[PDB]
């Protein structure tokens, strides 16, 4: 009964689980999940610089200085706009704004 | 991609002690086998530790040199691996680096750190003073005439050293520091030609950051 | 109180990864938003238990 | 625990040329020692892993060989940008060691030691000390000597010396040794002198002043 | 799978194979042990890494608002965002998909070249058992292990003394 | 073929073998008849299900008529532009997909092939003949008992190994 | 590669072979040489020819911009085609630079296949006539002149012809 070598391969612990074509929920010795599901849950300042929060007032509502609005009179940069769906603060006084949308998509930029 | 960066170095009381945190950036498909490896300036490469990855139950290694003292830990939230030391003693003065295998298995160190340094001694932050140097009074005969700077008494390093705001230095050559009584002592030359000096005036320039000195000397003919 | 280079309205993502389910509207710059609930690359080989 | 012997400590060699470095193993490590490189003011860069197995991205002018004990490395076609520090590191077993360095210098035609002499400063004499100091300059090679005489006679104590590495351009050494004592005892003397012996001259390079 | 290796005529894992992917276990006189292949688990590792890597560069590149008079104009957009999606969310889990298989297959692959590399190596100098198994038919003491593993096995010389034995 | 079996060393298929993908033909003094490998044939076919079951399943989620007027050509005109384009790419990725795929079934058959072989072969060793057909011939006797043997892969070598190998070397 | 003969138990290519893709050199009293395969090899250029046009038809038909323009009330619009023609464009281009790698790895793998498979096939013929050396190549137990030699290349040849002679050879 004489000496011996084997050829083999790795084997561990690991739970982890991977589909492929031929196969699903197979079980590898290593895998990385590439896809990122998690976040802060924040609102947040970008790139250092905060975002311009309207509060109540709309788009129109901040630049027409609606009274309700005049914490808005002067503002600094900003990174990002956060506007509420239905802003309290539109115009007081009713009335209609003419490409109101195309303005938005201004002041994204 | 990967880019390990260190930081935290200083100066400490012996007895004191230090945290070093070596932070990952990048995309990678391990963070297992993290080392800490020191350099003392001048000699070789000496292993502390290491510390695993979560999956491998974060265990760890040490050398028996800085074993008890050392404590390698890891905030996977702030994604650093920290080393905290504690209870230093003068050999502990190193330049520091943390290195990584980039496979699953650690066959080497494929990713290094910059580095950074931590020195540990009793002596006090301490100015230094720079007295420039001039040659000889019995009148340079020669083709090319030589002066330097003397910067000495200061703890600790480094200290930077500039001929006239960096405006002429070249065949400059500055010798680093030596220990002189518990506290370094510097010195640099710069040659120039005969034509250029005392003429066209230079002065030497010397910043220690430890103690917050910057200092200006010109050098001076005498007589 | 809060720094990020990615933003969603659910909330700001840190990652080293290519794709992101977390939102479709982001601004900043930001991993590929896709519909999969799971995306895992196999990178050692099978765990086949022994004898 | 294990021990890593690296030899040479210090090699000198030129362009195109081919150099071996030996790594030694108390143990038998297998076949588990790695190759470092690292240039001045720099961390470490990985050369060679599992001793004869080339890292990626790595010149294929680098090899490494060995196995248990005996270990060698070698640059095969040199370079300038080469002369720089190698390292071995067993990862055999923890700890996981070192060797002792190899420093790799470049071969040079012979140079002589521009020698400057500096009297202690009026602002330094007012301070109570004096500090004198003789500059060494662009010689090769780097094996030289110092003696500080003062009024003929040599002195011990006080001497500080300094060396640079090999130069970038020029490829040759520079030193400095600074001579220091209390202004007293400075006073107390007449005649200063700085001879350095080196290969270069049949005979020592005197450089001294007097006041 | 494919190569018929992991799985295969190897019939399970080593939980002692620790520092590889792929690798040898010998047992004789001077003793026993699991040894990885080093070389070959880092070059796959290599292989691995472009793999995930070209799929992260190859991958790697706001909102409007519309009127009630807009409805066209406002679906055209959604309908495009929503392809856009559609398109790039299929292309990730398929590419993840078929690269998986691919990578398996590679593992099995390369642990089939290693033992062939073996076994070609080795010759009739052993008995093959089809487990991924040689027992030999010669002494081979630790200089000899290596010499298989280091790839520089010596057939001639321990070739008439296999010989001998095989056939008694 | 990337496995070398199918129009390989085995040079064409057994329309006798209705039973299955893959199987054995024994011939031996009982008779001479094809038996299929029914666990390989079904286990391929579990493979090859879940493949187009999951060519389907990733390709599931369109057009919605708009109409345009006369100024509006632009608009009109990126609409189609997008639909069109839509489709371009959607029927691409299904053409690929079907090409690459069938390759894979294919040299997968293959590979399932040439594994049955090998699998066989590593288990007779010296026992036998190998004659490059895809075929062994045996060095001893083999009851249709020994033949089921070996088709469900248990065959003890040692009970035929003398008996063989002095045949064999005589 | 991934069946293990080039870079495999081939160690390396034949500067001389130069006649096609794969084949064989032999030597033998009335000489050597080196003789390419032309099947095997026209049989892959063929599966490459195949390749490449599968690639270039399925890539034919696809995404082109046509030019527009957009006025300073229209912004949303202009976006929109921009996002668009840019979405498209981004597509396509993951679509041929990931076609051609995958592809790629694919041809590769291929050829090693079809000299394996050569390999396979040569050897699965000449059975125990030869010794398999493992660094590609076989040595004859018996005798083989330059009929035989052909007689392997082209598929033919006779094992129990040269039986007796090559079991002589080889048990003593
Ligand atoms: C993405 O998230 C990571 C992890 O949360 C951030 O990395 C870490 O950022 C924090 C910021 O709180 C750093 O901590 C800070 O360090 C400084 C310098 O020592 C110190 O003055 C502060 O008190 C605080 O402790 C931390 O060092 C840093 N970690 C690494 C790995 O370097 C990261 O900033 C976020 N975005 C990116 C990628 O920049
Ligand atoms: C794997 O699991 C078994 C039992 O669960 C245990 O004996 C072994 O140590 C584990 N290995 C590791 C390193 O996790
Ligand atoms: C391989 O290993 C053997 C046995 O340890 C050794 O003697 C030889 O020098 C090595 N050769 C090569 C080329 O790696
Ligand atoms: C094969 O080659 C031989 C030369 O040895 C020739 O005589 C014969 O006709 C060829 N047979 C076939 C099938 O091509």
């Amino acid at each position: 009964p004489g000496d011996q070598i084997c050829i083999g391969y790795h084997a561990n612990n690991s739970t982890e689980k991977v589909d492929t074509i031929l196969e699903r929920n197979v079980t590898v010795t290593h895998a990385k999940d590439i896809l990122e599901k998690t976040h802060n849950g924040k609102l947040c300042k970008l790139n250092g610089i905060p975002p311009l929060e309207l509060g109540d007032c709309s788009i129109a509502g901040w630049l027409l200085g609606n009274p309700e609005c005049d914490r808005l009179l002067s503002v600094p940069e900003w990174s990002y706009i956060m506007e509420k769906e239905n802003p309290r603060d539109g115009l007081c006084y009713p009335g209609s704004f003419n490409d109101y949308e195309e303005l938005k998509h201004l002041l994204s930029s | 991609e990967v880019k390990l960066v260190e930081s935290g170095g200083g100066l400490v009381q012996p007895g004191g002690s230090l945290r070093l945190s070596c932070g990952t950036s990048g995309f990678t498909l391990t963070d297992d086998y993290m080392t800490w490896v020191r350099q003392p300036p001048g000699k070789a490469l000496e292993w502390l530790g290491f510390i695993r990855d979560r999956a491998n139950g974060y265990t760890t290694e040490y050398s028996a040199s800085v074993k008890g003292r050392f404590t390698i830990s890891r905030d996977n939230s702030q994604s650093i691996v920290y080393l905290q030391m504690n209870t230093l003693r003068v050999e502990d003065s190193a330049t520091y680096y943390c290195a990584r295998p980039k496979g699953y298995f650690p066959y080497a160190m494929d990713y290094w750190g910059q580095g950074t340094s931590v020195i540990v001694s009793s002596t006090k932050t301490t100015a230094p003073s720079v007295y420039p140097l001039a040659p000889v009074c019995g009148d340079t005969t020669g083709s090319s005439v030589t002066l330097g700077c003397l910067v000495k008494g200061y703890f600790p390093e480094p200290v930077t050293l500039t001929w006239n705001s960096g405006s002429l230095s070249s065949g400059v050559h500055t010798f680093p520091a030596v220990l002189q009584s518990d506290l370094y002592t510097l010195s640099s030359s710069v040659t120039v030609t005969s034509s250029t000096w005392p003429s066209q005036s230079i002065t030497c320039n010397v910043a220690h950051p430890a103690s917050s000195t910057k200092v200006d000397k010109k050098i001076e003919p005498r007589g | 109180n809060c720094e990020t280079k990615c933003q969603t309205p659910l909330g700001a993502i840190n990652t080293t990864l290519p794709f992101h389910n977390v939102h479709p509207l982001t601004i900043g710059e930001c991993p590929k938003y896709v519909k999969s609930e799971k995306l895992v690359l196999a990178t050692g080989l099978r765990n086949v238990p022994q004898i | 625990d294990i021990q890593m012997t690296q030899s040479p400590a210090s090699q000198s060699a030129s362009l195109g040329e081919s150099v071996t470095i030996t790594c030694l193993a108390s143990q038998t490590i297998g076949t588990w020692l790695a190759w470092y490189q690292q240039k001045p003011g720099k961390s470490p860069q990985l050369l060679i892993y599992a001793a004869t197995s080339l890292a990626d991205g790595v010149p294929s002018r680098f090899s490494g060989s060995g196995s248990g004990t005996k270990f060698s490395f070698k640059i095969s076609s040199l370079q300038a940008e080469d002369f720089v520090s190698y390292y071995c590191q067993q990862l055999y077993s923890t700890p996981w060691t070192f060797g002792g360095g190899t420093r790799l210098e470049i071969k040079r035609a012979d140079a002589a030691p521009t020698v400057s002499i500096f009297p202690p400063s009026s602002e330094q004499l007012t301070s109570g000390g004096a500090s004198v100091v003789c500059f060494l300059n662009n010689f090769y090679p780097k094996d030289i000597n110092v003696k500080w005489k003062i009024d003929g006679s040599e002195r011990q104590n006080g001497v500080l010396n300094s060396w640079t590495d090999q130069d970038s351009k020029d490829s040759t050494y520079s030193m400095s040794s600074t001579l220091t004592l209390t202004k007293d005892e400075y006073e107390r003397h007449n005649s200063y002198t700085c001879e350095a012996t080196h290969k270069t001259s049949t005979s020592p390079i005197v450089k001294s002043f007097n006041r | 799978g494919l190569f018929g290796a992991i799985a295969g005529f190897i019939e399970g894992g080593w939980q002692g194979m620790v520092d590889g992917w792929y690798g040898y276990h010998h047992s004789n006189d001077q003793g026993s042990g699991y040894a990885a292949d080093k070389e070959s688990t880092q070059k796959a590792f290599d292989g691995i890494t472009n793999k995930v890597n070209s799929v992260i560069e190859k991958m790697n590149t706001v909102g409007k608002e519309f009127s009630n008079l807009e409805r066209r104009l406002e679906n055209l957009n959604k309908k495009m965002e929503d392809g856009f999606l559609d398109v790039w969310t299929y292309n990730a889990e398929l590419l993840v998909l078929m690269e998986n298989e691919r990578t398996l297959d590679f593992h099995d692959s390369n642990v089939k070249n290693l033992y062939d590399k073996v076994r070609m190596q080795l010759r009739d100098n052993v008995k093959e058992l089809g487990n991924g198994c040689f027992e030999f038919y010669h002494k081979c003491d630790d200089e000899c292990m290596n010499s298989v593993k280091n790839g520089t096995y010596d057939y001639p010389k321990y070739e008439e003394e296999s010989k001998l034995n095989r056939n008694e």
